[PDB]
């Protein structure tokens, strides 16, 4: 774990003193023995960042900008075949839809009727 | 050997006197820490100086080291008084 002036990372620290503890921001300075970051605080309604210089082995790098870069490739590849035929490919995501009709079997399944229980 | 008397007031003992500073009880080493719940000696085991040294986020060049930087200046400058007034 090496980290250049720019990327993006989260703090996690391995107790009373400080919490903020699961934010993400962007590295702004590298030192020797520790590194600096910056995050936005609301302010009331205002973004105001605030500067926080941590420790090395109290910060890890992040994977929330893994999925754009692995879908784009995959559009990609769904594109390249777009082109190399006439075909509806339908990119675009869709929310979690509601289910569809079905016929469920009492063969080996008897319902079991069971009622509450006592005290 | 002859007896022994060395009465220099290094200038502390004039300063403090002139006005009326009382010297201190000398009670006791230790402070309390609020959170945490302990007893944390002021100097004598992880005094609650070096806390700001492995602190795990400062919030604002390495400000800790700075801090030790200026400590130290202090120290030395203690020092140096000492031995103008054990000149003098």
């Amino acid at each position: 774990k090496v980290y250049k002036v720019g990327d993006i990372v989260d703090i996690k620290a391995n107790m009373p003193h400080k919490f903020y503890q699961g934010k993400t921001g962007v590295v702004y300075n590298v030192t020797k023995s520790s590194v600096g970051v910056i995050i936005n605080k609301m302010v009331g309604n205002r973004y105001l960042e605030k500067r926080l210089n941590l420790r090395v082995e109290h910060i890890k790098h992040s994977k929330c900008r893994q999925e754009f870069l692995e879908r784009v490739k995959a559009n990609a590849a769904k594109r390249a075949e777009a082109k190399a035929q006439g075909v509806a490919v339908q990119l675009k995501r869709q929310p979690a839809q509601p289910r569809e009709s079905r016929i469920v079997s009492t063969e080996g399944n008897v319902p079991q009727t069971l009622a509450p229980v006592p005290y | 050997k002859p007896l022994p008397k060395a009465k220099a007031m290094t200038k502390w003992e004039k300063f403090a006197a002139k006005k009326g500073i009382k010297p201190k009880e000398r009670a006791g080493k230790m402070i309390y820490d609020e959170a945490s719940g302990e007893w944390v000696p002021k100097w004598g085991y992880k005094g609650a100086n070096k806390k700001l040294d492995d602190q795990w986020l400062v919030e604002v060049i390495d400000p800790r080291t700075l801090n030790r930087a200026e400590r130290k200046r202090l120290v030395k400058k203690n020092e140096k008084q000492q031995r103008r007034n054990m000149k003098n």
